[PDB]
DNA sequence: TTCAACTGCTTTCGCATCCCAACTACTTTTCCTCACACTTGTACTCCA
DNA sequence: TGGAGTACAAGTGTGAGGAAAAGTAGTTGGGACGAAAGCAGTTGAA
């Protein structure tokens, strides 16, 4: 019993040092915050498969499609038998065909049959109740949800001499009022939209509503997410919307308001903790372990932490850890929106004394969201844990152990038809591009061949030649036509750049070339103080340009060298824009627009100011 | 300056889904880019760029020099594509440097 | 021939209901960016 | 070996959306140095 409550509520929250402290003196940590003290605890995944089989709303009255949990028969009673573990889910083509042992770790067994019965009715929710240790036994009955009626599934004499579980059913009670029933729990005890009731289970399959009911219904709640859950045996019941939890007591006339979630959280999820004492809710905003009180069982509003991401459709699920001294509680939750966890650690001793340790976050499979998480019991300072997931558009469930120490279809189907008279037509293409580059491999290789030759020389004096009076060409229309008062191509010559042997000469060739133009009419864009926008550093020059990609395409080519060769041979004249004017012909296109447009946008158009 | 004059100028979000290409085509349909400006993609140094980017063999380089080579009006000097007949986008997806995306 | 209220006077200079404001809300001012329904041929065969 | 029906895309009007920093909407805070004397005409009733 440590001392910051409010009697009403209980708060540990998000690392703000949470309020309370006895001073206990004894030299032993004189301090009891709900805050504990230990190491880390990193989690690491165990990945392994365990079986198989408009979008800006979601449906909340779906809630899962499968379950895992021990499950102890009729025939156990008699005989020496405690406990088989199985795992129902449901498959087929709308969700509506509902189907196991541990070697190590669980795996689907050796006879491995799926108990494919059969419904008409897509399936919307599968889960037992799970057991009680004042009971002493397992249930061995299940109950499920569907769009059509309630059913019951009743488990009789799992077998192992040949690993079939034969089933048995109840009858599947239709609507007689029209209205989606929510949330089954038995600790045909229903939640519908607005209003429930209590169903009574028979014991004769060979061939319902009992005579109390209750309602919650609230004209200014909108969602259609409710929940239903026995609380701590008293036959006391805990009914759910978004907005409020009503405690109800059918054995006598007893109705309270507990929880009143309108004003800035909302009522998410409510896992019942088989700790029949603690039991862990999910509101929006806050986590919220309110446990049992033993003076009234009403509720134990226990120590909650205000967990921090805010979403629309958040889960949880819980597993209970017991140690010999004290009882871990680890809370899951998880979204449908993301790929993400959230964790936190609980811990209880024999006073109450719940506590907290820190958080932690972990992530999933890049394909899909989480949509149904669950914890397998394990039967029952090196934390270890483990569970199952099932990841949002995908049919796969796979089985995670946890201790303490990208391809689309889409892009494929867009490519690859069925015409096989269009498909070597198609393929001529890529064999035509067999031959068109052997050529080019064995051109510039006869480029190869030589080696500065003065008879290359020769013809890099014809290269300039017809570049000077091209030039001189292509300056004399420029002049003439100066007054337009309303650049070029650089590959006028088709007889040439393309067999030229040398990267450091034609550098030099168009700088010998650069020199040549004193005079008007001509200037240009020098390439070394540009050409670094490919390798993203300071590139200085030309030459050194080729010395880095000399280096780079070594291992990733044949020969490797005139193909890097060719591309330094291409971009130079890939930016062939070295036919600018002088700086007259636009300072003169400069003066004209402003002549054009009126007195109003003469001061407007002023560039250079400070 | 007022407020719906100033939030236009000061850049809150990104362009986004060709909002960029469209404002392009809807200035070089106010003022002509053509006959005194070079519609002339560096397509050369585009594939190089996405050579350099994947790291994959350079003879798909040349692949797609040749490729589009097959596929292009005028093979040569790409189209930056002015529009001033409609307000709609064109769904042919006229933008030469999209064009390479796809080539 | 007396009782009981109306009566002006103590010094000598100089000191000494109306308005305002707070913070958080909600709203308007507009300008910019595209889609959604309509229609003729053309294409792929359709029945003559 | 010409016609009857018909989906794929080139191509054309209607308003509906998007955003921000300015202003304005209701509560609460707050603004206002003096308890002097014998004496006299009028005036009490005898």
């Amino acid at each position: 019993l440590g001392v910051g409550v409010q009697g009403a509520s209980l708060y540990c929250p998000q690392e703000n040092y949470t309020t309370k402290k006895q001073e206990k003196p004894q030299w032993l940590r004189p301090v009891d915050d709900t805050l504990a003290e230990d190491a880390l605890d990193l989690h690491i995944v165990v990945k392994s498969l365990l079986c198989d089989t408009d979008a800006f709303f979601w449906d909340p009255t779906v809630a899962n499609r499968l379950d895992s949990q021990y499950i102890q028969t009729a025939s156990d009673l008699r005989n020496y038998r405690d406990g088989t573990e199985i795992i129902a889910y449901a498959s087929g083509k709308t969700g509506s065909v509902l189907n196991l042992t541990r070697q190590n770790t669980l795996h689907l067994n050796r006879h491995n049959n799926v108990t494919s019965i059969e419904l008409h009715s897509p399936i919307k929710s599968i889960k037992i109740p799970g057991a009680s240790e004042s009971i002493g036994r397992r249930s061995n009955l299940v109950g499920i949800i569907t769009e059509n009626s309630f059913q019951i599934f009743r488990i009789e004499s799992v077998h192992s001499r040949s690993c079939d579980v034969m089933v048995s059913s109840s009858e599947p009670l239709y609507f007689v009022e029209i209205d989606d029933l929510q949330v089954v729990d038995f600790a045909a005890i229903i939640d519908i939209k607005g209003n429930w009731s209590i169903g009574r289970i028979p014991k004769n399959f060979n061939n319902l509503i009992d005579n109390l009911h209750g309602t919650i219904f609230d004209p200014e709640e909108l969602s259609s997410w409710k929940r239903i859950e026995w609380f701590s045996h008293f036959q006391k019941i805990l009914v759910f919307d978004r907005s409020k939890m009503i405690e109800i007591d059918f054995m006598n006339n007893w109705q309270t308001e507990v929880v009143q979630a309108k004003a800035w959280s909302n009522i998410r999820d409510y896992k019942r903790i088989d700790d029949k004492n603690g039991i862990l809710l999910t509101s929006r905003e806050i986590i919220i372990v309110g446990a049992s009180e033993s003076n009234d069982p009403v509720r134990r509003i226990s120590w909650k932490h205000d967990l921090d991401p805010d979403d629309t459709t958040l889960r949880i699920t819980v597993q209970k850890v017991k140690k010999p001294d004290h009882i871990l509680l680890v809370a899951f939750v998880y979204s449908m929106r993301h790929k993400r966890i959230y964790m936190h650690v609980f811990s209880h001793r024999k006073a109450n004394l719940f506590q907290s340790l820190g958080c932690s976050t972990v992530l999933e499979i890049p394909g899909g969201t989480p949509t149904g998480i669950e914890t397998i019991l394990t039967l029952d300072f090196e934390l270890v844990v483990d569970f199952l997931v099932k990841l949002r558009n995908s049919s796969e469930v796979y089985y995670y152990a946890l201790s303490n120490t990208v391809d689309h279809p889409e892009w494929a189907s867009l490519f690859n038809n069925a015409d096989e008279r269009e498909k070597e037509s198609i393929g001529a293409l890529v064999s035509q591009i067999k031959l068109k580059e052997r050529e080019r491999i064995s051109r510039v290789q006869n480029l190869i061949e030589h080696e500065n030759s003065h008879d290359e020389d020769k013809y890099l004096q014809d290269l300039g030649y017809r570049l000077s009076i091209a030039t001189n060409e292509l300056l004399e229309s420029w002049q003439k036509t100066k007054d337009e008062s309303i650049h070029s191509k650089l590959k006028n010559l088709l007889e040439n750049s393309d067999s030229f042997a040398s990267i450091p000469e034609f550098s030099s060739l168009l700088d010998q070339f650069f020199q040549y133009y004193q005079d008007q009419d001509v200037t240009f864009i020098g390439f070394e103080k540009l050409l670094h926008l490919f390798l993203h550093e300071d590139v200085p020059g030309l030459d050194i340009f080729y010395n880095k990609l000399l280096q780079c395409w070594v291992l990733v080519s044949p020969q490797a060298e005139l193909l890097t060769k060719e591309i330094v041979k291409d971009i130079i004249w890939s930016l062939a824009r070295l036919e600018k004017p002088s700086l007259f012909e636009p300072i003169q296109n400069e003066i004209s627009r402003s002549l054009s447009g009126p007195y109003q946008d003469i001061i407007s158009s002023w560039d250079m100011d400070d | 300056l007022p407020n719906y004059y100033v939030s236009i100028l000061e850049g809150s979000i990104s362009p986004f889904n060709g909002q960029l290409y469209n404002k392009i085509a809807l200035t070089c349909g106010m003022i002509h880019f053509k006959e005194f400006f070079n519609s002339e993609i560096s397509c050369q140094g585009l594939l190089l760029k996405l050579v350099m980017q994947c790291a994959l063999p350079p003879e798909f380089y040349f692949y797609t020099k040749q490729v589009i080579e097959f596929e292009e009006t005028d093979i040569r000097n790409l189209t930056l594509w002015e529009r001033t007949d409609e307000r709609h986008t064109g769904r042919v997806s006229n933008h030469a440097e999209l064009r390479v995306l796809s080539y």
